[PDB]
């Protein structure tokens, strides 16, 4: 009748959620895929959301944050489509030191060409810095070689999500 | 013994038993919580986690689920599963889930976790549109409980480690 075999195409969507600890990736994670946020722990390893329709995957990989973690990360770059690095806009102390992980990522060959999408989160807060005004900590616009884009978002709320993840879609195949 | 993913993936139907024994889990690997959601409306349909083991009346790792005829008409379902690691370290996780209905592929879930940290806990959640199935198929499935069944084989550097299986009823 109508039944249409549209699909067969086999794809793979990899999507790789990265930041310093308390940054808020597990709750966005959480959020992104409509589940309990209720009460969220450290990640002591990997959050993993694989959702699918008919042969089309789309994975996303929450990784821990913590100091015992991040050495772990360069294990789950191989064939990385996205990256989505968090920034906890709130907590300014950590800016310099968040601005060294970005910067050794966007370094590792592993990862060259990803597009990176900088959520600066927890825009909700009173003491949140701007957006604009972590994109100058982070020297963003110096980055080089691959297409990135900034987006103020509360994981909480889940204002400007969708912005980022459109950004996510439009700048996907890159 | 010699049991490799491709030998796995060619089956047609759900095996007549275990693949290896519990002997063979020497990573310590114990799934912790599980958790099916419908994902249209959100409701958790089941969840079984942390010190929870079971409401119940060779192997002891069989599970199986009865829903209500509406379960096969979901459009999109998710599974969860949290998962921790021991001391030896685990490169090349892999999970591979069959449903099967009598010699009917239903569903395959080939996932390749890979590298796991270990001390890690780790959660993975599937999230599917549901299979397309014709009427006859529901009709099939709903009448015959517990036909449908499926393998769940986990896999390490190529090696099976861990099969737990399950049958699913619809009435
Ligand atoms: N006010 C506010 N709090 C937020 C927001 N996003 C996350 N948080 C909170 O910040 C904390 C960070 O927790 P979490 O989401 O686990 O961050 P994480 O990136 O997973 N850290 P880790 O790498 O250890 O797993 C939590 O208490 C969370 O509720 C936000 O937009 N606003
Ligand atoms: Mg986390």
């Amino acid at each position: 009748i109508l039944r249409k075999l549209k699909s067969a195409p086999d794809q793979e969507v990899r999507i790789l959620l990265l930041g310093l600890d308390n940054a808020g990736k597990t709750t966005l994670l959480k959020q992104l895929a409509s589940e309990d946020i209720s009460h969220i722990t450290p990640t002591q390893g990997f959050n993993i959301k694989s959702v699918q329709s008919q042969g089309f995957k789309l994975n996303v990989w929450d990784i821990g944050g913590q100091r015992k973690i991040r050495p772990y990360w360069r294990s789950y770059f191989e064939n990385t489509d996205i990256l989505i690095y968090v920034i906890d806009s709130a907590d300014r102390k950590r800016f310099e030191e968040t601005g060294q992980e970005l910067t050794e990522l966007l370094e590792e060959e592993k990862l060259s060409c990803v597009p990176v999408l900088i959520f600066a989160n927890k825009q909700d807060l009173l003491t949140a810095a701007p957006a604009s005004e972590i994109a100058e900590g982070l020297n963003l616009h110096t980055i080089r070689d691959r297409v990135w884009q900034i987006q103020s978002c509360s994981a909480l709320t889940g204002e400007g999500v969708q912005d980022g993840m459109n950004w996510v879609c439009k700048n996907v195949n890159a | 013994d010699t049991i490799r993913p491709e030998h796995v993936l060619r089956l047609s139907r759900v095996t007549e038993n275990y693949l290896c024994k519990p002997e063979d889990n020497i990573y310590s690997i114990d799934f912790t919580r599980f958790k099916i959601r419908d994902l249209e409306t959100g409701t958790v349909l089941f969840e079984i986690a942390k010190p929870c083991v079971s409401d119940q009346e060779s192997a002891g790792r069989f599970v199986r689920y009865q829903f209500t005829p509406a379960f096969l008409r979901l459009r999109t379902v998710g599974a969860t599963v949290e998962f921790t690691v021991g001391d030896k370290p685990v490169s090349n996780f892999r999970m591979i889930e069959r449903h099967y209905f009598r010699e009917h592929l239903l569903k395959n879930f080939d996932f390749d976790f890979g590298f796991c940290i270990p001390s890690s806990r780790n959660t993975c959640e599937h999230i599917y549109e549901f299979p397309q199935l014709s009427e006859d198929v529901i009709r099939l499935m709903i009448e015959n409980p517990y036909e449908t069944r499926s393998d769940s084989f986990y896999f390490v550097d190529n090696k099976l480690i861990m099969h737990n299986k399950a049958d699913y009823a619809y009435n």
